[PDB]
């Protein structure tokens, strides 16, 4: 036990704060997805742009947010 | 876990069986900072309770998906309750950690209730 956060908390929290977010991005496409029934090879659900930002978005910005802590930590002194 | 505070002493005259007994006694005061109770328990519990309160902005339609939701939140936060009950010793009388984690059963099994009356 300890009274104080270690750079392990970060990187989890981190993850954490993603795979919450991810979550919320489902549940913010959910409340635009007007219809239930999917393409049929009327009309049809379109790709939420949210989804199509975040396909992008997520990964990127997780990859950021990986150098910027590995550079942190691995060259302290 | 604590921050010492203070010590204290005491001296004073324990009456048993073999004779009086001059007893000196020093109480250290440790006071308990919960940061780490924080992040360990109060703050998966308080995400799960946020799990459950998504469930209310998924379609109602999607019987599967809420069920689903439901189930695993107050599955999972029988088995945080029973982690953060390991923690403690084994007494019998409610705790705070205890009170928080029932009122998280409250709120999840509540949002579970809530889509069954709803459906
Ligand atoms: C564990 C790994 C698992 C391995 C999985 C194996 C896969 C390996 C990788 C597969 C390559 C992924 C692309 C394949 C899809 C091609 C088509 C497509 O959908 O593209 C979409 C763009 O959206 C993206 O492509 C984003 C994909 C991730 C890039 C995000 C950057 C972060 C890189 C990570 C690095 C970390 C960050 C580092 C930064 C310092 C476009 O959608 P579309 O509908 O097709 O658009 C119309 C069609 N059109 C495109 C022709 C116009
Ligand atoms: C946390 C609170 C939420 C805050 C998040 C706020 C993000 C947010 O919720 O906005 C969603 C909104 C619409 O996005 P989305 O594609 O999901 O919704 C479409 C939108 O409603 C169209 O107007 C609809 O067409 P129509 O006119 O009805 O005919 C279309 O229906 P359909 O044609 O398919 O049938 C819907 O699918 O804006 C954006 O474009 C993405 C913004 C960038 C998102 C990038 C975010 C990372
Ligand atoms: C630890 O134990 C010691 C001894 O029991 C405590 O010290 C004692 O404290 C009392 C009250 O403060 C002192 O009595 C007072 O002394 C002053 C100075 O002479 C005088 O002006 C007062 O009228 C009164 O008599 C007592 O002298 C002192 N003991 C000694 C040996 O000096 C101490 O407080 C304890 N530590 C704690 C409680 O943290
Ligand atoms: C158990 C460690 C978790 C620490 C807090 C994480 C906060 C991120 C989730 C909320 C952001 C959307
Ligand atoms: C697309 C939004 C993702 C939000 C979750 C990440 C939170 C930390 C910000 C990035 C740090 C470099
Ligand atoms: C956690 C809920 C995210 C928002 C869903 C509704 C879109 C405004
Ligand atoms: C997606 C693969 C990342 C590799 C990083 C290089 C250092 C291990
Ligand atoms: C894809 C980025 C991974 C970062 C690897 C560690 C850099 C020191
Ligand atoms: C420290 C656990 C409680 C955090 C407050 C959350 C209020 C929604
Ligand atoms: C979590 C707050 C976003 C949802 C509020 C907007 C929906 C009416
Ligand atoms: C006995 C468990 C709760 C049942 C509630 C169903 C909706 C009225």
């Amino acid at each position: 036990k300890v009274a104080y956060a270690t750079a392990m908390d970060w990187f989890i929290a981190v993850c954490y704060a993603f795979v919450f977010s991810a979550l919320i991005e489902f549940a913010t496409v959910n409340y635009f997805t007007k219809r239930g029934y999917a393409w049929d090879g009327k009309t049809f659900n379109s790709v939420s742009k949210i989804d199509r930002l975040s396909r992008i978005a997520f990964p990127l910005l997780f990859g950021i947010f990986n150098l910027v802590y590995w550079a942190t930590y691995l060259n302290r002194e | 876990q604590f921050s010492f505070v203070g010590l204290r002493n005491t001296t004073e005259v324990v009456k048993t069986t073999s004779g009086d007994y001059v007893v000196m006694s020093v109480y250290f005061d440790l006071s308990r900072r919960m940061g780490y109770f924080t992040i360990q328990t109060y703050i998966p519990c308080t995400l799960i309770v946020v799990l459950s309160w998504v469930s209310f902005w998924i379609n109602k339609d999607a019987v599967p998906a809420r069920t689903s939701l439901g189930i695993t939140t107050v599955l999972t936060m029988t088995t945080l309750s029973t982690i953060a009950r390991k923690s403690l010793p084994k007494v019998s009388y409610v705790t705070a950690m205890d009170l928080f984690v029932s009122v998280c059963f409250i709120f999840v099994f509540s949002a579970l209730v809530e889509y069954g009356t709803l459906h």
